DNA sequence: CCCTGGAGAATCCCGGTGCCGAGGCCGCTCAATTGGTCGTAGACAGCTCTAGCACCGCTTAAACGCACGTACGCGCTGTCCCCCGCGTTTTAACCGCCAAGGGGATTACTCCCTAGTCTCCAGGCACGTGTCAGATATATACATCCTGTTCTAGAGCGGCCGCC
DNA sequence: GGCGGCCGCTCTAGAACAGGATGTATATATCTGACACGTGCCTGGAGACTAGGGAGTAATCCCCTTGGCGGTTAAAACGCGGGGGACAGCGCGTACGTGCGTTTAAGCGGTGCTAGAGCTGTCTACGACCAATTGAGCGGCCTCGGCACCGGGATTCTCCAGGG
């Protein structure tokens, strides 16, 4: 979550910056997929076939 | 024995006719010839037609 | 002079850009918690709901329904499709076990 | 309370969509996202009620939601 | 002439076969061995009893037959009858798994 | 042990499609199903070995692959 | 069960009949939704399409 | 029809305000910490014996492979009608402010029923066994599906008739 | 006398219908193997009893969600323009359905061995519980600064128009 925060050069930890952490590694997303997090959103992903 | 044996025209008959259902079988004993298997089964069944 | 006239889909790649890294709740509070109150009546009468309470229920449902309409997006290319229709949303149901 | 099902508007299910990564949304799918949206709303909300009714309370706190949204594998985090 | 069944009733005719019987459709010591190889890099020195590999077979299957459900419906979903392994793909991305 | 993937034969995966009502089969799908089977068949065993390790056994039993498959939410009856 | 062996002509109630009474009654399927029945395999349907 | 230059608009980097939620401090009090003491679950040692592991005949239904063609996945075209982008005008959403009164939360008294035993006994389990429904087997019989032949409708052609 | 129009004739093909084929639906014959009934225990629930403790109920309280107001400006809704995509349709082809030859291992039955899971003692540290205690977690209060907000500016990516 700090290395998230950091990316968006972010000092104070939000609930994206945990929901970004989780999705992001492997271990951790399967350990949570049945899991909801509030105030986070879900990965800023675009299929290939969708881009112009 | 063999691989070609019938009275009628043959149909690669075993001793059975090979790619037919196992009850299409006959085994009587008639006059059997080959003639290279009625001449490649009558050369392809005149070219399919 | 000439408008400037987006094609379809271009604007849209923008609003799944700009809310994909956002936070904050799309659906309207009071919409959806008038919502809460006449399926509840259903169940018990003179029911309450906190603002908390609410409120967690209106992230699950969103997320709920997003997790859903990802789902629903990735059945339309595998459907050789990029828009979404009501069937796509079925299929979905079905094979989550829903 | 009638006709509150209309709550959910129609780009309240297209922003929903947008933050799914959806390119086009169908006029058909705002009715279907409506009627997924309420059955689960009735699951919830119905299994909250029976958490608040056991409690022997009248207003259904948001810790009980979060038993109802856990007790399916939806476990929610943040309350 | 063969009587030469069109591709389709035979698979129409295993179906509704297979549907009715509940004969276990795997072989068992090929099932049996993989189980030993895929816990080999788990333990070494491991047993199975008979009745472990037989809980462990049916299911499996019963997950395959179900996976299989999942990816037969995306099929007649993407405008076709043959499953695709981007629709089992995609079966395995709805319900959670991959 | 080894090329024990192969065991799952053409027509054994081929009569596990027609229980689940698929018609046509395409020839790469006996690839991706063994590969589904494996990732399936690597996780609950791991789970029964684990099972296994901690009831001080050295043969699994069917009652830890019960467990193990319970625990995925994957309850099988009959044992 | 004992309607679905009824049905099959058998007076015996075998596991196909168990899970066969699960499947067809709707709260049993989605209770036992999540939960595998060994020896039962699935409910005899195909779908439209797939008719000749 | 495709490549490239210029400009409209939503988005990104940046300076200034500040404010309200986050970071830090004070008690202090209630839950974490220290020591002792037993009933007791658990690790350890020996027996065993019932089920799994390894190899062997065999035979036979299950499985690899090759020949063939027709349902079907996939490539391509048009269209049109279904959905998006934007201008306008309502609209109810969010916010500022106010009481209310059911209702969540806390404290206390007390009273039922559940924790914990004693004894026993009648329902529940292991064992033994006659038995009655299921499976194997096979001629018989369905049973629908595939295919061949015939029936009837439709379009094309040619002969005949009337008109200029 | 030439030619357009009309009707009859033969060709062709779609489609309903009947017959053959092969994999299953049943009618016994008989095996057979677990099913359930009977028996003999016997081990866990039940009647009865003791004691105590956690919730039902009553009271309080303060607190928090509902109703209820408007302001306002963001946004839903309506409609127009239009534009790119879902789908009907068509064509290609390949690759997967169907079928058996051949092979090859699945599985039934058999035999032997031992890996080790219950089973029974044994003895042993271990954690719930009881006095006794004590120290930082948390409610609350003071402070403070990171990013929301408000604009300002800008690179910067993108679409429309012009040229080859």
């Amino acid at each position: 979550a700090g290395n998230a925060a950091r990316d968006n050069k972010k000092t104070r930890i939000i609930p994206r910056h945990l929901q970004l952490a989780v999705r992001n590694d492997e271990e951790l997303n399967k350990l949570l997929g049945r899991v909801t997090i509030a105030q986070g959103g879900v990965l800023p992903n675009i299929q290939s076939v969708l881009l112009p | 024995g063999g691989r070609c044996l019938a009275f009628h025209g043959p149909l690669m008959y075993e001793a059975h006719y090979q790619g037919w259902k196992s009850s299409w079988d006959e085994w009587v004993g008639y006059d059997r010839i080959r003639a290279y298997n009625e001449e490649n089964i009558a050369m392809k069944k005149r070219l399919a037609n | 002079k000439k408008p400037h006239r987006y094609r379809p889909g271009t604007v849209a790649l923008r609003e799944i850009r700009r809310y994909q890294k956002s936070t904050e709740l799309l659906i309207r509070k009071l919409p959806f918690q008038r919502l809460v109150r006449e399926i509840a009546q259903d169940f018990k009468t003179d029911l309450r709901f906190q603002s908390s309470a609410v409120m967690a229920l209106q992230e699950a449902s969103e997320a709920y329904l997003v997790a859903l309409f990802e789902d629903t997006n990735l059945a339309a290319i595998h459907a050789k499709r990029v828009t979404i229709m009501p069937k796509d949303i079925q299929l979905a149901r079905r094979i989550r076990g829903e | 309370l009638r006709d509150n099902i209309q709550g959910i508007t129609k780009p309240a299910i297209r922003r929903l969509a947008r933050r799914g990564g959806v390119k086009r949304i169908s006029g058909l799918i705002y009715e279907e996202t409506r009627g997924v949206l309420k059955v689960f709303l009735e699951n919830v909300i119905r299994d909250a009620v029976t958490y608040t009714e056991h409690a022997k309370r009248k207003t259904v706190t948001a810790m009980d939601v979060v038993y109802a949204l856990k007790r399916q594998g939806r476990t929610l985090y943040g309350f």
